[PDB]
C-alpha cells in the first residue's frame, strides 16, 4: 500500500492536550458534561473567571 | 527618591500613576479621614481598625491614587505612599533603620504597615497601620509609647446605597469585556439578594460576587448554534476529509468535484454565518432579574420558588403555612402573625428583634414544630435555626461560652454572625445563670453584642424565642376544674393574663416588658390526634414517592392508633412509636419480598382486632 | 472519531458485511464478514492490493465459507 499510495516557547516548556485529543487516542470523557458546562460558564466572565 | 525604600517594599504611586486597575469607589470618607489625621500635630499615625476583608487595602490604594488626581491637600501634596508587607520579616533590623532614615531625609514618604518605638515616639515616621482590632488591642495598647502616637480609625463596610453606587461606577469595566448589556433594575436586585444571604465576607466582595454566572448563562445560551451552522460545518469537515483521502489516493478525477463542493459549502457557510451574526447583532444582550435569583438559588441551595417573591404575600401566607404545618391552636398563629408584620413594616424599633415571643405550656405539644414552621415560612430555610440549651449554663464560668472564649482561656455569637437571618430558640430558660438573663435583656434592648475580640455581632434581624416549662401545672388544673368541660371555652386573653401574672413572680419585671406577645399552647384532644395521624400518613406517602406507591389509611385505623399512646404529658411522642411499630413493620417486609407491592396501592383498614392490608392496582 | 473519519466506501463495506450477516444466519458481525464486505468494493486502494496478489472474489468467498460454519 505504501508503494501504491504559533507560540513555540510554550510548546516545549509544557504539554499540549488538544493535539493528542485531535488524533483520537484519549478515552472519551463521558458523564462530565455538567462539570464541563460549569467550567466554561465560569471561565467566560470579566471578574471571577478562574474555576478551581 | 529613597532607593532603599523602593526596593524593600512595593510602591503604590507608580501603579496608581498608570491607573490600570479599577478606581477605589465608595471610600470618599476614609481618604479624607486619613488625610485629616495625617495633618494632626499629635497622633498623626492613623490605624485601619477592622476585620480583614472589608477593604483595608482599598483605603491605601485610594490614598496613593489621590496624589495622581491632585485631590490631596497641600499637607499631603506630591508625597509618595509606600507599603511594607509582613512577608519580609539581626539582619532584619539593619534595613528598617536605613528605610526610616531615608523617609526622614526625603520628608515625602508615608509608611504603611499591616524597634520602631523610638521612631514613633518622636513622630519621625507617619506610618499608617492596617492591623485588626484584636491584634491592635494586644500588641499596641499594651505599650504606653505607642498609645499616644496612633490614632484609631474605624474602617468597616459601607452602606447599601454606597454599594449600589460602587456597582454602578464600575458598570463599564464589566460591560466592555464580554459585551453584556446590564440593566439598571438588575443592579439593585443583585445587591439586595447578595446581602440577603451572603453576609460572611462583608463588603464589597459579598455583593460583587453575584456577577459571574447570571450574565454568562444568557450570554452562552444566545451564543450557541441553533442547529444551523453545526450541520454545515460537519459537511465541510467530511468533504475536506474526503478530498484529502482522494488526494492521497492518486485519483484526481474526483478531486475537482470535491474541490468545487468544498468551495460551495464554504460559500454557503459564510452566507449563513453572516446572516446569523447580523440577526444576533440586531439585538442587545439585556439582563433580567431572574438570572441573579437563579444564581443565588444554587449558591445557598434555597429553592427558586421562595426567592422569587415580592416580600408582600409572605406575611399573608404565613398564617396559612402555620395552619397547614401545625394542626389546631390557631390563637398562637394569629397572635404571632400580627406582631411580626408590625416589625417588618417598620413600626417596631429596627434595632430591637422582630420577634420576642415566649413559649409556655405542657411538653409534647409541638413548640419545636411551630418554631420550625415559622422559620420555614419566614426565612425559607428549615435548617437556619440555632438552638442553645440552658441546661449547661448554670455556673458563672458558662457565661464566657456563648459570647466567645476570652483571651487567656483558649458559641452563639459565632454561629449567629454567619446567619443573621436565623431563628434562635432556647430551652429551660427558667433555670439559667442570672448573667444569661442580663445578656438576653441586652440583646432584646440594644439589639447587638460584642465578643471579647472586639468584633460586633448583629441581632437586629434575629428572632429570639425562649421556651419555659414553668406554669404548666396551672394550665392542667384549669382543664379539669369543671366537670363536662375545660378552660378551652374561656377567652384566650384571660388565660394569657393569668399566665403572665404567674410568670413575673419567678422572672424579672423588666425582662417581660420587651415581650411582644405571650404564647400559651392548648392541650391535645381526641379529635386533634386524628389529623396528626393523617399528617403522618401523608408524610410517609410523600417519602415513598420514589417507589410510586399510594398508601391510604382509613379513619377507623387512625382512631384505633390514636388511643394507643394517648397521654397529655408525653404529647405526640408515643404517636410516632405507635405508627412505626404497627404499619411500617409490615410495610418493610412487603417491600423486601421481591418488590411485592412496588407500583401498587396499599390500604390500611382496622376490622376491630387487627389491621388488614389490602393490595390492589394503583 | 469512529464515524467522523470513515469514507463513503468504508460505510459501504460495513453495509455489505451487515447484509451478508443476515443471509448467512449469523447473529454476530465477526471479522469474517468485514473481509467479504471489503472484497465487494473494487474502487478503493485496497482493491489494487488484492488484485496484484492474485486474489479474486470467488476464491476468497469459498475459502472463508469453508472455514466458518
Ligand atoms: N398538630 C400537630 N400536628 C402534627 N404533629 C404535631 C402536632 N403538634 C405536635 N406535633 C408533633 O409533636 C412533636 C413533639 O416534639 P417536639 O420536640 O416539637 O416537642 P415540644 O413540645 O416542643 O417539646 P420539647 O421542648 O421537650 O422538645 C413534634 O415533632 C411534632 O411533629
Amino acid at each position: 500500500v505504501v508503494k501504491a499510495l504559533n507560540t513555540p516557547t510554550l510548546d516545549s516548556l509544557a504539554r499540549d492536550l488538544t493535539v493528542i485529543a485531535k488524533d483520537g487516542t484519549l478515552d472519551p470523557v463521558i458523564g462530565r458534561d455538567k462539570e464541563i458546562t460549569r467550567v466554561i460558564e465560569v471561565l467566560s466572565r470579566r471578574t471571577k473567571n478562574n474555576p478551581v | 527618591n529613597t532607593p532603599t525604600l523602593d526596593s524593600l517594599a512595593r510602591d503604590l504611586t507608580v501603579i496608581a500613576k498608570d491607573g490600570t486597575l479599577d478606581p477605589v469607589i465608595g471610600r470618599d470618607k476614609e481618604i479624607t479621614r486619613v488625610i485629616e489625621v495625617l495633618s494632626r500635630r499629635t497622633k498623626n499615625n492613623p490605624v485601619l481598625i477592622g476585620e480583614p476583608g472589608v477593604g483595608k487595602t482599598a483605603i491605601a490604594e485610594g490614598l496613593a491614587q489621590a496624589i495622581v488626581n491632585n485631590e490631596v491637600p497641600e499637607t499631603l501634596k506630591d508625597k509618595r505612599v509606600m507599603s511594607l508587607d509582613m512577608g519580609t520579616v539581626g539582619e532584619f533590623e539593619e534595613r528598617l533603620k536605613k528605610v526610616m532614615e531615608e523617609i526622614q531625609q526625603a520628608g515625602n514618604v508615608i509608611l504603611f504597615i499591616d524597634i520602631l518605638k523610638p521612631a514613633l515616639a518622636r513622630g519621625e515616621l507617619q506610618c499608617i497601620g492596617a492591623t485588626t482590632l484584636d491584634e491592635y488591642r494586644k500588641n499596641i495598647e499594651k505599650d504606653a509609647a505607642l498609645e499616644r502616637r496612633f490614632q484609631p480609625v474605624q474602617v468597616d463596610e459601607p452602606s447599601v446605597v454606597d454599594t449600589v453606587a460602587i456597582l454602578k461606577g464600575l458598570r463599564d469595566r464589566y460591560e466592555a469585556h464580554h459585551r453584556i448589556n446590564i440593566s439598571d433594575e438588575a443592579i439593585e436586585a443583585a445587591v439586595k439578594l447578595s446581602n440577603r444571604y451572603v453576609s460572611d465576607r462583608f463588603l464589597p466582595d459579598k455583593a460583587i460576587d453575584l456577577i459571574d454566572e447570571a450574565s454568562s448563562k444568557v450570554r452562552l445560551k444566545s451564543h450557541t448554534t441553533p442547529n444551523n451552522l453545526k450541520e454545515i460545518e460537519q459537511e465541510i469537515e467530511k468533504v475536506k476529509n474526503e478530498k484529502d483521502a482522494a488526494v492521497h489516493a492518486q485519483e484526481f478525477e474526483n478531486a475537482a468535484n470535491l474541490r468545487d463542493k468544498q468551495t460551495k459549502l464554504e460559500k454557503q457557510y459564510e452566507e449563513a454565518k453572516n446572516e446569523w451574526k447580523n440577526a444576533q447583532n440586531g439585538m442587545s444582550t439585556s439582563l433580567s432579574e431572574e438570572d441573579i435569583a437563579e444564581v443565588i438559588a444554587g449558591w445557598t441551595g434555597i429553592p427558586l420558588t421562595k426567592i422569587n417573591e415580592t416580600e408582600s404575600e409572605k406575611l399573608l401566607s404565613l398564617e396559612d403555612t402555620l395552619h397547614e404545618r401545625v394542626i389546631g391552636q390557631k390563637d398562637a398563629v394569629n397572635s404571632i402573625s400580627k406582631a411580626v408584620r408590625r416589625a417588618r413594616a417598620g413600626l417596631k424599633d429596627p434595632k430591637r428583634p422582630i420577634g420576642s415571643f415566649i413559649f409556655l405550656g405542657p411538653t409534647g405539644v409541638g413548640k419545636t414544630e411551630l418554631a420550625r414552621a415559622l422559620a420555614e415560612s419566614m426565612f425559607g430555610d428549615d435548617d437556619a435555626m440555632i438552638r442553645v440549651d440552658m441546661s449547661e449554663f448554670m455556673e458563672k464560668h458558662a457565661v464566657s461560652r456563648l459570647v466567645g472564649a476570652p483571651p487567656g482561656y483558649v458559641q452563639l455569637t459565632e454561629k449567629v454572625r454567619r446567619k443573621p437571618y436565623s431563628v434562635i430558640l432556647f430551652d429551660e430558660i427558667e433555670k439559667a445563670h442570672p448573667d444569661v438573663f442580663n445578656i438576653l435583656l441586652q440583646v432584646l434592648d440594644d439589639g447587638h453584642l460584642t465578643d471579647t475580640k472586639g468584633r460586633t455581632v448583629d441581632f437586629r434581624n434575629t428572632i429570639i424565642i425562649m421556651t419555659s416549662n414553668v406554669g404548666a401545672q396551672e394550665l392542667q388544673d384549669q382543664r379539669f376544674a369543671g366537670f363536662g368541660g375545660s378552660s378551652d371555652g374561656q377567652d384566650y386573653e384571660t388565660i394569657r393574663k393569668t399566665m403572665l401574672k404567674e410568670l413575673k413572680n419567678s422572672f424579672r419585671p423588666e425582662f417581660l416588658n420587651r415581650v411582644d406577645d405571650i404564647i400559651v399552647f392548648h392541650k391535645l384532644t381526641k379529635e386533634e390526634l386524628k389529623e396528626i395521624v393523617t399528617m403522618m400518613v401523608n408524610k410517609l406517602t410523600n417519602r415513598l414517592s420514589e417507589q410510586n406507591i399510594n398508601i391510604i389509611v382509613t379513619d377507623k385505623a387512625k382512631d384505633k392508633i390514636a388511643e394507643e399512646g394517648y397521654d397529655p404529658e408525653y404529647g405526640a411522642r408515643p404517636l410516632i412509636r405507635a405508627i412505626q411499630k404497627t404499619i411500617e413493620d409490615n410495610l418493610s417486609e412487603l417491600i423486601l419480598d421481591g418488590n411485592q407491592i412496588e407500583g401498587k396501592k396499599v390500604t390500611v383498614d382496622h376490622d376491630g382486632k387487627e389491621f388488614k392490608y389490602d393490595i390492589a392496582e394503583q | 472519531m469512529l464515524f467522523g473519519r470513515l469514507t463513503e466506501r468504508a460505510q459501504r463495506v460495513l453495509a455489505h458485511a451487515q447484509e451478508e450477516a443476515i443471509r448467512l444466519n449469523h447473529s454476530n458481525i465477526g471479522t469474517e464478514h468485514l473481509l467479504l464486505g471489503l472484497m465487494k468494493e473494487p474502487e478503493g486502494i485496497a482493491a489494487k492490493v488484492l488484485e496484484s496478489f492474485n486474489i479474486t472474489e470467488d476464491k476468497v468467498i469459498e475459502e472463508v465459507e469453508k472455514l466458518i460454519g
